[PDB]
């Protein structure tokens, strides 16, 4: 029973951010995962020629908070079902900038920041 | 006047500790938002009161940097934590306008626990620079770290009752209070990681 990731991702997909508390538990969980080893920002991409399923990360180039939030989420809901790719993170201006207005504080880019550190 | 400062009986250094250590935990899991004038207060009160409860240290000199840490009393052991409560507390004040100033401040108390544990060998660790920024260039380092936090959280939450409730020989208290400051030690070196990473985007700006 992991509903409350459901709700989670169904939020983040209306572009509604989700609150520090939450921010927290994610990234635990995720760390949980990490130290061991189904249609929405994100991007559709289909395969050609001769499993998972695949999403682009960004447009092209320049990320949200509720973007990086989603794509968290979603890693933990899906594993290995749901396979996610950029070109060639959280230490940018305006990525910190952006938590910075969207919460009381510097706490939910520490979360990030520190999840990061575990990819 | 001379007379009614005699007469005064302030909180002394258990209190002062205790009383901070309280505070500290209720930040921590409290259920308002972290920014709120009930939470920002609590942070305000607690940091005063390890303010005085350093001071009152410094003064008593428990604490020699050339001495074993078996030469130190079982209930003094947890005055070691004070720098690094003092840390942690100023990372929770809100004031965007002074963030880089609560950084650096931060900063130093963990230095100071980290420095002092280091002296008694607590546990072993590299000590990172005094000042900001302390070079690292690694991921594996933080997977160990984190089982080791999970591990010395469960065994103290097998034994923290019998230690206040004074159910444990002093074998088992000092054993308690090692396994604080490992914690302890574990949380200081992830926090000035993190400082740093913070310190190097506000600069950058």
């Amino acid at each position: 029973f992991t509903k409350e990731l459901d709700q989670w991702i169904e939020q983040l997909n209306e572009c509604k951010q989700l609150s520090e508390s939450q921010v927290k538990s994610l990234c635990e969980k995720a760390k949980e995962i990490l130290t061991k080893e189904c249609g929405d920002g994100q991007f559709h991409d289909l395969m050609e020629l001769f499993d998972t399923n695949y999403l682009f990360m960004g447009d092209y180039v320049d990320y949200s908070v509720e973007t990086v939030t989603l794509l968290v989420a979603l890693k933990v809901r899906y594993r290995e079902r749901i396979t996610i790719l950029r070109g060639n993170i959280t230490q940018v201006y305006g990525f910190y900038d952006e938590c910075l207005r969207k919460y009381g504080n510097a706490n939910v880019w520490k979360y990030f920041t520190d999840l990061f550190d575990y990819l | 006047s001379m007379a009614a400062e005699d007469e005064l009986q302030l909180p002394r250094l258990p209190e002062l500790f205790e009383t901070g250590r309280q505070l500290l935990d209720e930040v921590e899991v409290a259920t308002e938002p972290a920014g709120s004038r009930i939470v920002q207060e609590k942070v305000f009160k607690g940091l005063d009161l390890l303010e005085k409860a350093a001071e009152m240290l410094s003064q008593l000199d428990l604490f020699s940097r050339n001495e074993d840490l078996e030469e130190i009393a079982s209930t003094d052991l947890k005055y070691l934590l004070v720098p690094a409560f003092q840390g942690a507390l100023t990372m929770k004040q809100v004031n965007p306008s002074k963030r880089l100033d609560h950084l650096q401040r931060a900063r130093e108390h963990f230095i100071n626990y980290l420095t002092q544990c280091h002296c008694y060998h607590v546990a072993e660790f590299e000590l990172p620079s005094m000042a900001y920024p302390s070079l690292v260039a690694q991921r594996q380092a933080k997977i160990q770290r984190y089982k080791q936090k999970k591990e010395l959280e469960h065994r103290l939450s097998a034994m923290k009752s019998a230690v206040e409730s004074g159910q444990a020989d002093d074998e088992r208290v000092r054993e308690y209070y090692l396994l604080h400051l490992q914690r302890w030690i574990d949380i200081s070196l992830e926090e000035i990681e993190s400082i740093d990473q913070e310190i190097k985007i506000l600069r950058e700006r």
